């Protein structure tokens, strides 16, 4: 995963909204369906801030046709009191409103992400050293990262089945991915090409808050290099 | 005729479910169970009401055309002694029956009752009777065209031995509609039209050779006959010719009266004497080729081209070899371009010939809610195993024994400790017992020389 | 019984043909008019000898278990325009037909001629009448093992005592050459057995028997056996049975889900079931004598036409490795053209079929690696198929990759090109995004 | 109402029933359907002139060997006794219902008791 970095307080409909919380699962799901209107800002605030990809998957769904809907990191079923915190709300890829929520489903559309969350194992986007419990392999396999305790790794692969992020047309994407960076390190090792110049196409955002996706992939395919130009340009 | 959609209530597998089909070709997907079959059946038992209206019914005694005690769900409780019902079971269906005249008609069951539909359904019959009622008024200029329907099923081969006119009357033209819904093979009416075809052409040919003085009124019989023999062989020729090499289905009297066909090095061979997926093939167009020239003797060599209806087929690559799979659908496209084909596979390679948007995965939850959605992916062109696992969920490395040896290797390597002995053992240990030219293990190696270069 | 060689001589479609079979598993592959169901009917040609040695077959006047005239050979003469037929037809077998028995046997019919044995295929049904007479012994203590023949063809889906007796005993080779197996009878007759035993273990339960109630144990042991060598490693279903209390079905046993009703799976499985059921209850038909083992421990032939017909790929990859497992004495010789089934064998048990112009064929062993190959792999070698397929644009897409590739984006012919393309196939088509990215990537240097 | 999926209420349903003279059984006078497994299968014939005696001696055997069937499971494998003992707890509360009720009549008078199905007797009540 990416850690996301927050920056903006919200809008004034969300802060205001939070001012009486929500106190069980009855009055969460009523103002949540109530509060349609005023959805689009907090979701363009919130895909900004991610540079357009998905805050679990990492995939540009902008431009696959598949959308963005908001999710709470913590179910508001469980912690209702928290429906309108603006710290617990991130964009996922497969909005909610025919390829739609199903069992195959992945983010926060995932079976069992849907059902119950254990917080005390569930390592997310918004924990600062998430990015060092997974790794991504050639096969468009996610695994957990060797150097992690036994404790961690029980934590890396329940929160890798609990958002079913090793389904079918996430691995053949990954391995697309992997597949086209092989190519390209290829074409610049026979080219006499610069390894950071190309690089900043990738690594480095744009003006309209856009990033390529499977950033972590790219990251830890170039070892050094990525690391260098990151270190460059941030 | 067309279907734009169909609602389940209490069906046989579903306890409700919504499915919209594409203008052109559909194709429905589903791992577990038989929800395709449930699918197709819903749409057969909704189309009944316009044949019913052509006398064409329950006139041989069908009970599977209708909705039977056997088709509502029951629900089994592990917990308690007794098994009720679920009722009442609908099948709600919306589409198209002329240009413009968009309709919603529904058909429900409650318990032992005998079924019922509405008023729309009835209105469905009244428009059979309409055109029934056209055709049989031939003293007309104006022409009425009608419209196909049929249903392919998996029996459609099971017992091809056992069981004639072509002119513009009610009697001939609604002989198109014979068991037109039905779940038995329908090869021997095909074989004795199509004999009676060919012969009367070339008797008539001949009559006319002897005596060209009934040249303006017998010429055009002839004319006639030709145009349909053409229509059908081109109908048959867009699906067998490029793959196979066969064409032009005949009759010969010369072969012990049988239908052959025609290959440039092989010559001519009875049609009985062929492979399984050729057979197969060969009855299914040609059903669809000769219930369409009956139907609309008018259209001469375009019978085929310019005829409108719907078309089921289940199991649409039945003994079909992977490079023959690659070109079914176009085929079928390109023969009747004008029909609604609702289709169903398993393959991969037919998969990969069609876009996104006409792929139906059907699937279903503890309680009986269905749902019918698209693949997240694209699957227009793509290789065979990205449509595999992307799409149906199979991972194309086989589950050998070395599998689980070769994930682990691959997922130390990745993680760059390569050099370790441990590592090289489980290397060459997996070279031996897949070979040195594994694909896993040849962009492994290049993982190694990549991470290798990196570290300078 | 075993079958080693094989040769046809103006057989159907092939002017000669050579084939040598495997001790265990052999598979015919090759696309359709290859001549698989040829081979197939050859070798079922050569093994009704041996059957017409039982009064279960001594009354077949089948015309299809013997050559007719038109299995022989038709030449197309191009100049003349015409067919002309090539006599005789000749099928030659090699194998073993017990321990240390090798023996060559020939069939061969000429013209409108009837058919015509030579003298070593009299043997064969003289070694059938011999193995029938031994059954009917009475104070016997030496057992008799009798061989298993058994022919699975495409049409496979259209349509007891259990004693130690002959008649029992020889019921096993009913319409065993033109063999039947859909799951209405399998179930039918399983409930019967099961209904059976039911009353018998009862009836022990109430008062606190001898040989029908242990055939039935051991019939119902070893067919469980052989069922759970299909279905217990790709899931975790086992045990098959039949409950009354679970309204009047046959049932499975899951660990984590408990029992499930066999009606609510695909055809293809059920269908699946029965033939594995079929095979194992034949056997032990077939062999009282071996208990709960007699498929474990009986030898035979059985061919199999589309081993694939209705299996999801997912039970393509584990259907032979079932049968290999379940009847591991057994030679079999099957037939397919799905490339996932290929992927889990050896190089050594297939058979690629292909002729010349001039009708000689040939059964060569495939030269690549299959085990454990993908399928993308093994469609790309074995068969020759390009995975991915010819749509209309393939051409223009290559095209436009290799006008790209040495970098000449900046023409207005590929600019022209790539909008065709974008206005086709659509602005979301992955390959041409890649190619968009490259044409990026090569700028700003 | 009784055909309703996941209701909160219970329906209870009233007994109707006709015993004519057709119902008695001279000498020598004398598998299950889906919907003989229905609550609303005790309507079946109920003011009919009629004897309904088959009925509930295919339904009574069927009751008898589904609890053997049990018995003889959790004897050989106790492993599944688990939502699958209460379907037999069931079982064994309907066949003592019945039995007793039938208790009620002949015991004090003739001696006889606890009618049952027993596979023994060829397969017969007894
Ligand atoms: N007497 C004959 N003379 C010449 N060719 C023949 C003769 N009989 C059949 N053929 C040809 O042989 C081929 C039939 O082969 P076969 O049915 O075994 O093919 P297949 O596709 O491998 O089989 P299947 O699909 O049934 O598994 C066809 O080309 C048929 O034309």
């Amino acid at each position: 995963m990416r850690h996301v970095i927050k920056t903006q307080l919200g809008t004034v409909a969300l802060l205001t909204a939070h001012e009486n919380p929500p106190q069980d699962a009855d009055q969460s799901t009523r103002r949540w369906r109530n509060f349609r209107r005023d959805k689009a800002a907090v979701m363009v605030q919130l895909i900004n801030e991610q540079y357009h990809l998905c805050c679990y998957s990492e995939i540009r769904s902008d431009l696959r046709g598949l959308g963005y809907h908001i999710e709470h990191v913590e179910n508001k079923s469980q912690h209702p009191e928290r429906t309108f915190d603006y710290q617990n709300l991130a964009a996922s890829a497969l909005d909610s409103g025919s390829s739609l929520k199903g069992k195959n489903a992945f983010g926060g559309h995932a079976q069992g992400k849907q059902d119950v969350v254990d917080m005390a194992k569930f390592i997310h986007c918004h924990i600062r050293d998430c990015s060092r419990y997974f790794a991504y392999l050639s096969d468009g396999r996610i695994v957990p990262a060797d150097e992690l305790n036994a404790q961690e790794t029980e934590n890396a692969q329940y929160t890798i089945d609990l958002l079913n992020l090793n389904s079918g047309f996430l691995q053949t994407e990954r391995r697309n991915h992997w597949e086209e960076l092989e190519q390209l390190f290829d074409e610049h090792i026979e080219k006499d090409w610069d390894l950071q110049q190309l690089l900043q196409l990738d690594l480095v955002s744009t003006p309209d808050h856009k990033l390529h996706e499977f950033f972590s992939i790219t990251r830890q395919f170039f070892q050094q290099e990525a690391e260098q130009v990151l270190q460059s340009h941030a | 005729m067309r279907i734009d959609k169909l609602s389940l209530l209490n069906f046989r597998c579903f306890k409700q479910l919504d499915i919209t089909f594409d203008e052109h070709i559909t194709i429905l997907v589903a791992p577990n169970g038989a929800g395709k079959t449930t699918v197709l059946d819903a749409v057969r038992l909704a189309l009944f009401p316009f044949i019913r209206g052509f006398d064409a019914s329950l006139y041989v005694k069908d009970k599977s055309l209708a909705i039977r005690t056997e088709d509502l769900r029951l629900i089994y409780r592990q917990e308690a002694l007794n098994m009720e019902m679920s009722s009442p079971a609908k099948i709600t269906a919306t589409g198209e029956w002329a240009s413009g005249k968009t309709a919603t008609w529904m058909l429900d069951k409650r318990g032992e009752q005998p079924p019922h539909e509405d008023k729309m359904a009835a209105q469905l019959t009244r428009w059979g009777e309409q055109l029934q009622k056209r055709v049989r008024e031939e003293h007309s200029l104006q022409q009425v065209e009608l419209p196909l329907m049929l249903y392919l099923g998996t029996a459609r081969l099971w017992y091809q031995e056992r069981y004639q006119r072509l002119d513009n009357s009610a009697f001939s033209r609604l002989s198109g509609y014979d068991d037109c819904l039905s779940a038995t093979s329908n090869y021997k009416q095909f074989e004795q039209w199509y004999s009676w075809l060919w012969l009367s052409y070339r008797e008539h040919q001949i009559t006319q050779l002897e005596s060209p003085s009934a040249k303006l009124k017998e010429g055009v019989r002839v004319q006639r006959m030709k145009e349909a023999i053409q229509a059908i062989q081109q109908a048959i020729n867009c699906l067998t010719q490029q793959v196979t090499g066969w064409h032009d289905l005949e009759y010969s009297a010369s072969h012990n009266q049988q239908l052959v066909m025609s290959h440039p090095q092989y010559g001519k061979i009875p049609l009985s004497q062929l492979s399984d997926g050729l057979r197969n093939a060969v009855a299914m167009v040609a059903d669809i080729a000769f219930r369409c020239v009956k139907l609309n003797p008018h259209l001469q060599n375009d019978a085929a081209l310019k005829t409108q209806g719907i078309v089921l087929i289940d199991e649409v690559d039945m003994f079909l070899h992977p490079a023959w799979q690659q070109q079914i659908i176009q085929s079928l496209r390109s023969a009747f371009p004008q029909i609604q084909f609702i289709v169903t596979t398993h393959s991969p390679q037919v998969l990969s010939t069609v876009k996104r948007e006409s792929i139906r995965l059907l699937e279903q939850d503890e309680n009986g809610n269905g749902k019918a959605l698209m693949p997240l992916g694209a699957t227009y062109g793509e290789p065979s195993n990205d449509v595999l696992q992307s799409v149906m969920g199979v991972d194309p490395q086989p589950a050998v024994k070395e599998k689980a040896d070769l994930q682990k290797l691959t997922g130390w390597v990745d993680q760059g400790k390569y050099d370790e002995p441990k590592t090289q053992q489980l290397m060459v240990a997996l070279e031996v017992a897949l070979g040195e030219k594994h694909p896993q293990l040849q962009r492994l190696q290049r993982s190694i020389a990549r991470q290798r270069l990196l570290k300078g």
